[PDB]
């Protein structure tokens, strides 16, 4: 397996950031990549083994270290907004071609001028269209999260307490509304019969990752740290 | 080793992955007291059942078979700069570390008190730096002294960094009592591997800690 830590991170320009990769595949090769919307997966640094690292295709602005076989770290001494991106780690057996690689879950890193912009989301649940119910035989619930920044969020659905992916349709990526505000919507379709049973519970769960304990927030104002907001509704 | 000429020194600005040299001298060296060979792969090496953070076995390639069979059954002290990439110790197993030389006899090679050796550092033709190195061995390998010189220089003068170097060229010169002096270039060739570079310690050159001088020459 390959894990990455932290999975979410907001940093201020000029700050120092460290992404850590851990593997249990006992592979000699490890890699650090970055991916940017519409753009490709680019290699930053890689390593053929403990105690050494190699410059990738876009090394400028990053340092790397391989303290052991299991770990591979990517260091950003002076974070810049241009380093905002989604970082991927991977281990590789054999020669290290893609077919022999195993990627991590990814890390979302956002670098801004200051943290006073970070804001938790607004979550709302909406009942199926009046008409849609009748000659639709299908009931569709729409979940909307907005006014959040940056865009490190996860949206899931829970019917009767059990997570569901069937009938779900979530926007592939959070879309920006204003300069400092994102929006994200999703839909859950069920049989109009299911939506009419007062025994059925509907829940839209949203998780927002903001600032961390390690971060220092200007005292006097509530610190926008991670949050778990949920909108619910019963069957009518 | 006849002293070097400017054109004979490797330039750091030409080394693409110079951080791989930094890792060797910034990190802890592999040190082991009174231990003896357990296995052997090639005629000129010895394997030990010693351990460290990243290894359960250590291999040391010496100058040749004669020297290998000389230390094979003795109780030695190990002090070297190890690498892990390309350190094949068998067909299947691993968790092995590799070095070159760094071997001395343990029995009766220690000092009541550590012997301090002065390192005269010269930067741009001007010997303006001087600091002390230490060892508790009578007969010490050049490697040990070298590692200690570079570790201090890296920690205090930034000889190496996880990146480029403030110095363009550099080398360490050893001046034994009644023997020919020799030197090591601080920088590798544009393309190198840790194992290839570390061959400077394969000869297991040892010195009399009591009567040996150390000079360092750098250019920014
Ligand atoms: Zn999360
Ligand atoms: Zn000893
Ligand atoms: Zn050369």
């Amino acid at each position: 397996a390959v894990t990455q830590s932290p999975r979410n991170k907001v940093a201020v320009t000029g700050g120092k950031v460290t992404l850590s990769c851990q593997q249990t595949n006992n592979h000699n090769n490890m890699y650090w990549y970055r991916q940017d919307t519409g753009h490709g997966l680019r290699l930053i640094h890689y390593s053929y083994g403990a105690g050494s690292t190699e410059k990738g295709d876009i090394p400028d602005g990053y340092k790397a270290s391989r303290p052991s076989q299991e770990q591979f770290s990517l260091i950003l001494e002076l974070a810049t907004p241009s380093q905002t991106s989604v970082y991927f780690c991977a281990s590789g057996g054999g020669r290290g071609s893609y077919a022999e690689q195993f990627f991590g879950p990814g890390t979302r890193l956002t670098v801004l001028e200051d943290l006073r912009q970070v804001t938790p989301p607004k979550v709302s649940l909406f009942e199926p269209s009046k008409a849609e119910i009748a000659n639709k035989q299908k009931a569709t619930l729409v979940c909307l999260a907005r006014g959040f920044f940056p865009d490190h969020v996860e949206l899931s659905w829970w019917v009767n307490g059990k997570e569901v992916h069937s009938g779900v349709s979530t926007d592939p990526q959070a879309y920006k509304e204003s300069n400092y505000s994102y929006c994200l919507s999703s839909r859950l379709r069920v049989s109009a019969t299911f939506w009419h049973n007062p025994r059925n519970h509907f829940r839209c769960q949203v998780q927002f990752h903001g600032l961390s304990e390690e971060d220092k927030w200007p005292e006097g104002s509530p610190k926008p740290v991670t949050q778990n907001i949920s909108a619910e509704a019963w069957g009518r | 080793q006849q002293d070097p000429d400017p054109s004979q020194l490797h330039r750091s600005s030409l080394v693409k992955n110079l951080q791989n040299i930094y890792f060797l001298y910034e990190g802890d060296p592999v040190t082991h007291e009174n231990v003896k060979s357990v296995d052997q792969l090639l005629s000129h090496d010895l394997i030990y059942n010693v351990s460290g953070p990243n290894y359960d076995k250590l291999k040391t390639e010496l100058k040749n078979q004669e020297m290998a069979t000389l230390f094979k059954d003795k109780n030695v002290d190990i002090y070297g700069v190890e690498y892990y990439h390309l350190c094949y110790l068998s067909e299947n197993a691993e968790r092995s570390a590799c070095i070159y030389g760094g071997v001395t006899n343990h029995e009766g090679n220690h000092l009541e008190i550590p012997k301090k050796i002065v390192v005269k550092v010269s930067i741009d033709g001007i010997q303006s730096l001087s600091f002390d190195i230490e060892t508790n061995k009578k007969m010490v390998t050049a490697q040990e002294l070298d590692y200690k010189v570079r570790k201090y220089l890296t920690d205090n003068k930034q000889l190496y960094t996880n990146g480029p170097s403030k110095y363009e060229t550099g080398y360490i010169k050893f001046i034994p009592k009644n023997k020919e002096s020799f030197w090591f270039d601080f920088f590798p060739e544009p393309e190198f591997t840790q194992s290839k570079y570390l061959m400077i310690y394969k000869d297991n050159e040892t010195l009399d800690s009591n009567t040996s001088q150390i000079e360092v020459y750098l250019t920014t």
